[PDB]
């Protein structure tokens, strides 16, 4: 067993260069095509197999794809881990920055927090940071279009890198995409005597955005070859493992966002531990990682009743509450605040929130939903208090257990069906609570973006995997909006971009202004926009005009019936 | 001339067909208790221990033995290892702290974390602050109070199985007189037992590497209803009388909580229909509790002369006769025979699963076995092993007790101490 696999991988996929050329973070999955119309129980199993592909060693003899487990990969997770232990036994003038956008960047905010606890633990002083772009309040809001800003990344690393003499930036860009982590690793390689600059993302680096940057002389594919040219020299690395499609096309917060958590905490961990073989040390804590699927989705049955329940709420108008202890309320809030731009929800509908370290409770009304999320180790009388106050009725709890514990008499009166994870007893030394820590992180996000996925599909907003009724709030999303005109179409590249640029403008003129524009004009005025993406398709499917299938849609129950309508 | 007794005393009587059905519904949950699938759904839940044999430099015998009275706090070291001689070795590790007025007098919380403190300390200073050992707490919700001032506090965490049973201190302080042995065993008033699981059959754990002790709680057995039909009618009124209806139904069956009841029943059945006092049912006689089980231990031990038997009946204010006395030496005798016969059929299902976890055709073990109705029952302790190596052919089965002068969590500590001196 070249890899001791606990859970088996899923079987090898449709997944080669005939497929698609589009990049693989981009491309919808061969195993979604009809998640439009799956039931729960079905979509359960088919996000759980999604997410799975992550853990899934080399398929095909030939590598098409250089997957988690290829020796690749782990090698250069081991050389990274190489650079950060030199930094952690020289604190003094020493940091770590963790950085991305979006759920990138959150998932750098919940690494920072966490290995700052770590090194607290052992008396060390802290040296860790993230850099999320637009600053702490895109943690909790969505401010996508501020990552179109290479010089913002770098303005905000200059100021925390400030009197350092060693810092290692670590940017993470699930799709390869983000101006703002191109930017910081460009400014890197001009002075390698300081900074270490490390590239995370999920494509093969020939795939990675190569469309100017409005503010950089570089493309992020450029910017990433010359890297992988300096990790030749061991001055960069470059680490882009094929983890696959997300269940829901782009959705780059789910397996994108489980993936970015599991490689860093993984490498770091192991890092931290060691201070010489750590390539044993590495698989011991993928290993980890790996149960905590196999533990969430024996579930599954309880997560598809629970689907059903948060869904009912939301088609009957009603509004979903996310109450989480400690971390895992940071969790809760990371799901429901990117339910906005993924979806057409409305921030109220679902909201995280955090007790620990009486405005909403007197407000709640018997048609929302409140779930509770907490450990056996949290404090189950503050719980309680709320718990019993709360009859409304429409409730269920997630709590994550260690092996010997039970849950009260009391609170199983309350959640007659609770959702029960039981996780088996780690023996790492010191460690064992922090990677216990974040599996139960995992394990969480997991659980809720599955169930927020599931619930916003079972209403109809979808359209096989992809966000049909999208906002083009940012480039990225631009460029894939564009994509999923060409895909259903059909239709040459030409035709499509007219369209998208005639709906964004719209009720505006055609002009030679706007086609030869900055990709930077568009987003300021779209962002705002709706319905963009179902207009401009319904005015080419049927040779139509923007105004005939404005009318169209209203009289429709949905964007998303009248497309499938069309076609 | 009836003989009617003799039928009524078969309900008791149970057969070797009967007894491996058990052995096998035993191993059964007892399977499901270990697959992290099933494990909430089994009534014998088969926790593990902090007690494990692995590479990472754990051996069973490793231990952390706290102890308190008076103002002084003792932590003690156990360590198993190989000697210079590459022998089986052991050494030890003490330290004395002496614990503030304050704390002292003080309240329950304002201790414990002074004791979180003094552990903290012993165990920096031997390096050994994270190696996850066992735990036993000796005097002079406590397993509790000491966890919860660990995560108040930020130095390292235990989990809830690091405080040990009687069951498994009991294999350990067997352990290190015959290391052979790899299962512990209670039976007194309650009925529970211990053993070394390999690591790879226990999903519960994260590794696959070595073997784990396993507290079984095959108490719980039944609560499924895996026994109900070797269930009698005096079987079912305890449950329905106890405190803990529908549970711990394997553990009535043999608790010496409850073996002296299940006799009083089976008398009251006597007088009802058959020449049993007469039908003369006596004032304490229908008392509930008033048979306590240290009667049957009494009654056979009569040196058949009857006289035992007389004192004890001669206070529940019965004047027996040389007739129906006999009778009551037969009923004790049919409960205890089936009390030790329920108890070989458990022990025999673990056996036989560590033999088939095992390459060997021949399983030379050993047993640690400590309680009341085992070691000071006249005729249990025999009747149950003739049982078990029926049921386990090819297991050279060696029985060892917990000896004197050691309760728990101390017969461990003392019979380390006492192996120093080597
Ligand atoms: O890692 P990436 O590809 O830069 O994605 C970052 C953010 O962009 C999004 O795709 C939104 O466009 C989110 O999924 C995520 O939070
Ligand atoms: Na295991």
């Amino acid at each position: 067993y070249q890899h001791v696999i606990e859970t088996p991988e899923p079987g090898e996929w449709e997944l080669s260069g005939y497929e698609a050329a589009v990049p693989i973070t981009e491309k919808s999955n061969p195993l979604t095509r009809n998640l439009d119309k799956a039931d729960a129980e079905k979509i359960v199993k088919l996000l759980g197999q999604c997410d799975a592909e992550i853990f899934q060693e080399e398929g095909q003899i030939v590598p098409t794809y250089q997957r988690l487990y290829s020796e690749s990969v782990l090698t250069t997770m081991l050389q990274v881990a190489g650079k950060v232990q030199e930094v952690l036994k020289e604190p003094d003038g020493g940091l770590v920055v963790l950085s991305g956008g979006g759920t990138s960047g959150r998932m750098a905010f919940l690494m920072s927090v966490s290995f700052n606890q770590l090194m607290k633990g052992l008396g060390q002083k802290p040296l860790y940071t993230y850099l999320i772009a637009g600053g702490d309040r895109s943690v909790v809001a969505s401010r996508e279009q501020t990552e179109d800003s290479a010089l913002h990344g770098i303005e905000e690393l200059k100021k925390v890198a400030a009197g350092k003499k060693r810092v290692v930036v670590i940017g993470i860009s699930v799709g390869l995409s983000a101006p703002f982590v191109a930017g910081q690793m460009d400014y890197c390689m001009d002075n390698t005597a300081v900074f270490l600059p490390v590239l995370v993302g999920f494509n093969p680096v020939s795939m990675a955005r190569n469309d100017p940057i409005e503010d950089w002389r570089s493309t992020f594919r450029q910017v990433a070859e010359r890297m992988q040219k300096m990790q030749e020299k061991q001055e960069a690395f470059v680490l882009n493992p094929a983890i696959g499609p997300e269940g829901l096309s782009g959705s780059s917060r789910m397996k994108g966002g489980g993936a970015t958590k599991i490689l860093l905490e993984t490498l770091l961990l192991a890092a931290h531990k060691t201070v010489v073989s750590s390539q044993r040390c590495l698989l011991e804590i993928l290993r980890t990682f790996e149960r905590a699927h196999q533990v969430t989705y024996s579930q599954s049955s309880k997560i598809a009743t629970l689907m059903k329940q948060v869904g009912i709420s939301l088609e009957k108008k009603g509004r979903v509450h996310l109450v989480g202890w400690q971390t895992l309320g940071i969790i809760a809030i990371m799901d429901g605040v990117e339910c906005i731009h993924t979806f057409g929800a409305d921030f109220q509908d679902i909201r995280g929130f955090l007790i620990g370290d009486t405005s909403i409770l007197p407000s709640l009304t018997e048609t929302d939903t409140v779930v509770f999320i907490f450990t056996l180790d949290d404090n189950l009388t503050e719980v309680q208090a709320l718990a019993e106050r709360v009859r409304c009725q429409n409730i269920q709890a997630l709590v994550h257990s260690t092996v010997g514990q039970s849950l009260p008499a009391p609170l199983k009166k309350l959640f007659p069906s609770l959702i029960s994870i039981t996780w088996p007893l780690l023996f790492f030394d010191y460690e064992g609570t922090y990677v216990q820590k974040f599996q139960r992180e995992l394990s969480t996000k997991w659980v809720l973006n599955t169930v927020s996925t599931g619930a916003h599909v079972l209403l109809g907003k979808i359209l096989q995997n992809h966000m049909l009724d999208l906002r083009i709030a940012n480039s990225k999303l631009f460029w894939r909006a564009l994509a999923m005109l060409q895909r259903f179409s059909g239709q040459s590249k030409a035709r499509c971009i007219e369209s998208l640029l005639q709906a964004i403008h719209f009720p505006q003129p055609l002009s030679d202004d706007v086609r030869a524009a900055p990709i930077s004009c568009h987003v300021q005025v779209a962002h705002e926009k709706e319905k963009v993406i179902p207009t401009a398709l319904l005015s080419l499917l049927l040779r139509c005009s923007i105004s005939e299938a404005k009318a169209r849609l209203s009289a429709a129950s949905s964007v998303c019936e009248v497309v499938r309508s069309a076609l | 001339k009836k003989e009617k007794v003799e039928q009524i005393l078969a309900e008791f009587q149970l057969q070797e067909e009967d007894l491996k059905k058990v052995m096998r519904r035993m191993q059964k949950e007892m399977d499901r208790g270990l697959r992290l699938e099933t494990h909430e759904e089994a009534s014998v839940k088969m926790l593990p221990t902090y007690v494990r044999s692995t590479p990472e430099g754990s051996e069973v015998g490793d231990f952390l033995s706290l102890d308190l009275g008076g103002t002084n706090f003792r932590v003690m070291l156990v360590k198993v290892g190989e000697g210079e001689e590459g022998q089986w070795s052991v050494k030890t590790k003490h330290q004395m702290y002496s614990i503030p007025e304050d704390a002292m007098t003080g309240t329950a919380e304002m201790l414990f974390d002074y004791i979180s403190e003094c552990i903290s300390d012993f165990l920096d200073k031997h390096q050994m602050k994270h190696k996850k050992l066992p735990l036993g707490f000796t005097f002079s919700n406590v397993v509790g109070l000491l966890r919860d001032a660990i995560k108040r506090r930020g130095d390292f965490e235990m989990d809830v199985v690091a405080m040990v049973n009687d069951t498994v201190a009991t294999m350990i302080s067997c352990y290190y007189e015959d290391h052979q042995c790899e299962v512990g065993m209670i039976v007194g008033t309650g009925c529970n037992a211990c053993y070394m699981e390999e690591m790879q059959n226990v999903e519960l754990v994260e590794g696959d590497e070595g073997r784990m002790c396993v507290n079984t709680e095959w108490g719980a057995f039944g609560d499924s209803g895996e026994l109900d039909e070797f269930l009698l009618e005096y079987d079912r009124l305890v449950d329905e009388s106890s405190a803990n209806p529908g549970q711990q139904l394997y553990e009535k069956l043999i608790g010496g909580k409850y073996m002296g009841e299940l006799v009083r029943l089976v008398l009251l059945r006597l007088v009802d229909e058959n020449l049993l006092f007469h039908g003369e049912a006596s004032e304490q006689l229908r008392t509930r509790g008033a048979f306590e089980t240290r009667f049957v231990s009494q009654v056979e031990s009569d040196t058949g002369d009857r006289k035992q038997i007389y004192n004890i009946l001669s206070t529940l204010g019965l004047r027996p006769s040389t007739t129906d006395c006999d009778i009551v030496r037969r009923a004790c005798e049919s409960v205890s025979t089936r009390a030790a016969h329920m108890c070989s059929a458990g022990l025999a299902g673990v056996i036989n699963r560590m033999r088939e976890s095992r390459s060997e055709d021949v399983m030379r073990i050993t047993v640690g076995v400590d309680g009341s109705v085992y070691k000071l029952h006249p005729s249990f302790k025999e009747r149950f092993h003739a049982s078990v190596r029926r049921l386990t052919p090819s297991c050279e089965i060696t029985f060892i007790e917990s000896e004197e002068g050691s309760g728990r969590g101390a017969a461990l500590v003392s019979a380390v101490a006492c192996k120093k001196a080597c």
